[PDB]
């Protein structure tokens, strides 16, 4: 033999998998170079035949059970093979499930948002709404943006977000799975082997376990960007209160980047930007990528294939012929290593470069493995590898070493601070959001939060974990998670949080290894073979081994710790608590950026009703909104003679009670940003008070509007 | 009824100070910033009134209450 | 030739007449747009809980599906229900009558009047 | 209605709709959307227009701007 025939099965599978591969590879690799409609065909083609290839052996290895299978190397490669997916699925289930996906995925990229002043005028989030995000200091703008890309797509993917939990759970099931939450978590699951083994609950547990260790710190980060954002946006944040989330920098708060220039340390200070120095030494991308060879050279990395050399988009083709320019390596198999990146004379770029060859280093480390063991022992490992390199390229140690930053200079701890913010904002910043958005997910798939809930808790989580507050309350119409590329898109997200502890595990062991002295911020690994050989050690393992076992290689460990990462930030760390010492560190999951001109109603039906006593449904809601609207018209037409078209969308309810108790307050006709003041809204009700309780078979005392009373 | 925002006449004269029980278990800080008056209705019935005060308070207030107010 | 009367949404137009003097008299409120605004969000109201309850359909009925028509000095107007997103989908006047029918006192509630002084034409009060 | 990504301009496909299309309702989506969103948009603007163009008319001695 059973294992000598799965052996032998695999074996063969290998030899013509290797190749179509390589062959679908180097046609995508073709059309990536040259974006023509016949490539299109030929890596559409390419691509076709391999996939059905795959299945082809898929079937093949599910009559080798690996129960039987004893040999690791073929029991990993038969599991991957055997794996059978959604195509457990029915027919329809599976084509329904594709045509959610698909219609999903066009509404995130095709959704637009029209400005209320010019209908004509409309915004896709790529390009008009994320620049909106990212530069916008209008409280007002960022609030639309923020707003109207939830309102317009975010409606849109709550049904089909719906079905596809319903599908995608049955799928994973039909697969042997909890649900697809479990699914998702088997990627860290270890078994049959001596203390290497991992539970998929274990990675709930740890992920969570990490997380308290970091909560410190972020706490005083948040406390520290909260008083920063307070000057930016005065009469707008609560010293003691979460974060507005359309001030977070981005259209989601995935990452604080964008809040850097209004949290700069020491904004006289600035810093390193080597980028001059190249251009004025005549620095081109084949010269930045040789620095980058040059590097892993030096910790001991085998020399860059010469193939890598001949064949590679190193720079943009500038000429008529058209190809895509994101920095990406490429493993088209049979010995190919490329590089496709429309490289410039940059920092950044050469960074860059760092990053993508620590990707091919990787690649062909693990190049010698069994086709199917030719990967990143987790989805995690493969991007962390990439960051170190980055991270050690960065050091203005390596750019004075590199002839970039003239030595002479001395780097300012004003400096340090000011790139450890910066740091901190991309890295501590995304952590919770990461943290708190997975386990949204995990808990829906799981069904611990019901559908009459997910909006609910998804708010509730924000204001707890991460500390951000919705400037609008939002209810179960919506769903925000959806709105973002990765939840409307199918992908996991725990990655991110993985990735970032063991980038921090691998660069301290590293440093360790290079026996550095100073603050880890400030380490080099370049010129250490020890360093290098623990990196190989791991690298050159592939999925052969398991991954607690590949960290053993590296860090030492088997599981992801935040001790280095904390360490790491320590500078920063002492510093923020310096800043955050007359500040309050934490914050209050109570404040609201709407709570203020909010008035909160009672509704007693059975006290003025007791039989006979409709029950209060969404219907009887609608009807109040309509009714405060009404209010609210009459009002402006009467006392202020202005014919304001208020509709019941204008009224936005909050902390709806079983009480049938709730908090609302009233918007202008269109504009989210122009809230009507209590004090009108008051006197509105105070002119119709009578009308309202009339249509709901009330009076002042059932119909207790908080703040309005009788005389 | 107000203080956790329950159902209107999920608490009767039997579930009261069990409700609150586990209304406390559930906010035990806010149990202790509600006021709650006692009733007895014995200490009620063994109240003391004022001199004439039965006639011209007691009785009056009483037939506020009764049908007809005016003919009693 | 042609009569400028035949409409092609008038079959299942509901004829409304409003009588505030005949009701309130004194005191009585000027019906205004606002008015007019609340009586169609009341209709809406009316039919999200027919169609809620008889049908066991959430159907979003907002003020615009309610179409007015023909508004006179003595309050009265022909209105037809629509499908919330679907011009084209008019909901037929059997079923919106049940639905009048189901809320009138609530809709009279929401007005201050009564059967006699909304006159619902074709739907009769019991 | 159905798909709110898919929009059609005046010439581009309402006028194909309206020249071609025999759907009784397809018909009447075009004609009450085209007039439910540019109508509604021209309506305050017009009420300037006709009032400024007056103005001119009779400016330059005229009854009205239709005169
Ligand atoms: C993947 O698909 C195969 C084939 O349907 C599944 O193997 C079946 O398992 C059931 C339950 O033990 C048996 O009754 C069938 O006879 C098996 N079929 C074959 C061809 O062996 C397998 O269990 C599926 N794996 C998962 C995780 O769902
Ligand atoms: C388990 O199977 C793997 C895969 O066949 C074996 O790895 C082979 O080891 C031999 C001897 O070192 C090499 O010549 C082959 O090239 C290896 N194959 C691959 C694909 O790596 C492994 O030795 C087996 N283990 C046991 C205990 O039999
Ligand atoms: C690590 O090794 C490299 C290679 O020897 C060193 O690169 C030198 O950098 C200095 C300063 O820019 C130059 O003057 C030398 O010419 C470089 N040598 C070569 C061969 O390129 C680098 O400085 C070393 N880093 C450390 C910290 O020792
Ligand atoms: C960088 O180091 C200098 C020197 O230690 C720091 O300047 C000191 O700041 C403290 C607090 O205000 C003073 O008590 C010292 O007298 C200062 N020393 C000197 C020499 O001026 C500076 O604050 C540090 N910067 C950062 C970012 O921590
Ligand atoms: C929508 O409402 C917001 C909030 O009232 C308006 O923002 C105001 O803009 C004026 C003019 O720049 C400022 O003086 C106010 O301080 C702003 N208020 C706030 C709270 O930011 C915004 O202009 C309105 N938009 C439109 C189109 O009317
Ligand atoms: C919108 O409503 C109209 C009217 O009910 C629908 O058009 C009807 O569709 C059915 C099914 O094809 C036909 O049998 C009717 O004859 C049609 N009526 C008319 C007047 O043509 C239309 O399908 C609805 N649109 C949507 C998107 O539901
Ligand atoms: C166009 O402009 C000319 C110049 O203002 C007008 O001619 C004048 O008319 C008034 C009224 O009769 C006289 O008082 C001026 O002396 C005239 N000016 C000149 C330079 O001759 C002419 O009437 C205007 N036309 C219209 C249609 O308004």
């Amino acid at each position: 033999t059973i294992e000598e025939q799965a052996k032998t099965f695999l074996d063969k599978f290998n030899h013509e998998a290797e190749d179509l591969f390589y062959q679908s590879s180097l046609a995508s690799w073709n059309y990536n170079t040259n974006i023509t409609e016949e490539n299109v065909q030929n890596m559409n083609n390419a691509g076709d035949k391999w996939s059905a290839f795959l299945k082809e052996q898929s079937t093949l290895a599910q009559m080798y059970p690996l129960q039987e299978i004893q040999n690791l190397t073929v029991k990993l490669q038969l599991q991957a093979l055997q794996q059978n997916g959604s195509s457990v699925l029915s027919e329809d289930k599976s084509k329904r499930l594709n045509t959610i996906l698909n219609t999903m995925s066009t509404i995130y990229s095709t959704g637009k948002v029209c400005n209320p002043d010019n209908p004509q005028e409309c915004l896709l989030l790529e390009p008009g709404l994320n620049e909106i995000m990212a530069n916008s200091l209008d409280y007002n703008e960022r609030l639309w943006a923020w707003e109207s890309w939830r309102s317009e797509v975010g409606k849109q993917l709550r049904p089909l977000y719906e079905e596809y939990v319903v599908l995608k759970n049955e799928m994973a099931r039909a697969n042997h799975y909890e649900d697809y939450g479990d699914y998702w978590r088997g990627d860290y699951e270890v078994n049959g082997v001596d203390g290497y083994d991992y539970s998929r609950g274990q990675l709930i547990e740890d992920v969570e376990h990490t997380f308290e260790e970091i909560k410190p710190l972020y706490e005083h980060l948040h406390a520290y960007v909260r008083a920063k954002l307070m000057n930016a946006y005065p009469s707008y944040i609560s010293p003691i209160g979460c974060l507005p989330a359309h001030l977070l920098g981005d259209m989601w708060g995935r990452f604080w980047t964008n809040l850097y220039s209004l949290t700069v340390p020491f904004g006289q200070k600035p810093n390193i930007d080597v980028t001059d120095a190249m251009v004025d030494q005549a620095w081109d991308a084949q010269r930045i990528f040789k620095e980058a060879e040059k590097f892993f050279v030096s910790v001991g990395l085998p020399n860059m294939t010469q193939g890598f050399w001949e064949n590679s988009m190193l720079t943009d083709p500038g000429n008529v012929q058209k190809a895509v320019c994101h920095p990406t390596a490429w493993d088209l198999g049979k010995g190919d290593f490329r590089i496709l990146m429309c490289t410039k004379v940059t920092m950044d770029d050469f960074l860059t470069a760092h990053h993508e060859m620590g990707h091919i280093q990787y690649d062909m480390a693990y190049a010698a493995q069994p086709f199917l063991l030719r990967n990143g022992a987790n989805e995690g490992f493969h991007e962390a590898v990439g960051e170190i390199m980055s991270l050690s390229a960065a050091t203005p140690k390596h750019l004075k070493s590199i002839g970039l930053l003239s030595p002479d200079f001395q780097e300012d701890n004003e400096t340090e601070i000011n790139f450890l913010l910066k740091q901190a904002l991309t890295i501590v910043g995304t952590l919770p959001f990461t943290y708190m958005l997975e386990k949204w997910r995990w808990m829906v798939f799981k069904g611990e939060i019901p559908k009459d809930q997910w909006m609910k808790k998804w708010w509730e989580m924000k204001r707890e974990i991460v500390g951000v507050v919705e400037p609008v309350p939002h209810d179960e119409t919506y769903c925000d998670p959806a709105s973002l590329f990765h939840v409307s898109n199918d992908y996991s997200f725990i990655r991110y949080y993985t990735r970032t502890l063991y980038q921090f595990q691998f660069q301290e062991a590293l440093c360790q290894a290079a026996k550095h002295e100073g603050p880890l911020h400030k380490c080099d690994i370049s010129n250490s073979t020890e360093a290098g050989q623990k990196l190989f050690n791991m690298l050159r393992l592939g999925k052969s081994e398991p991954w607690t076992l590949a960290l053993e290689n590296v860090v030492g460990a088997k599981n992801m710790n935040v001790r280095p990462l904390l360490n790491y930030f320590e500078p920063l760390f002492t510093w923020l608590k310096d800043q955050n010492k007359n500040s309050f560190v934490g914050w209050s999951t109570d404040w609201s950026p709407y709570a203020d001109q909010s008035i909160k109603v009672r509704i007693s039906l059975k006290s003025a009703l007791g039989d006979k006593a409709y029950e209060w449904n969404d219907n009887e809601m609608y009807l109040f909104r309509s009714s405060v609207a009404y209010a609210m018209r009459q009002y402006f037409l009467k006392v202020k003679n202005q014919m304001i078209l208020f509709g019941e969308e204008d009224v936005r309810v909050a902390n709806l009670k079983p009480r049938i108790s709730f908090n609302f307050f009233v918007t202008a006709p269109k504009n989210v940003s122009d809230i009507i003041p209590r004090t009108e809204v008051e006197k509105a009700i105070r002119m119709s008070r009578s009308r309202i309780n009339d249509a709901f078979r009330l009076n002042d005392n059932s119909l207790e509007f908080l703040g309005i009373q009788p005389t | 009824i107000n203080g956790f925002d329950l159902p209107e006449g999920n608490v009767t004269q039997e579930n009261f100070v069990d409700m609150q029980q586990r209304c406390n278990a559930s906010d035990p800080a806010a149990y202790a910033q509600l006021v709650f008056q006692t009733c007895d209705i014995n200490a009620f019935l063994s109240e003391a009134v004022e001199g004439t005060g039965l006639a011209f308070i007691v009785f009056t207030e009483a037939i506020t209450k009764m049908p007809l107010s005016p003919l009693w």
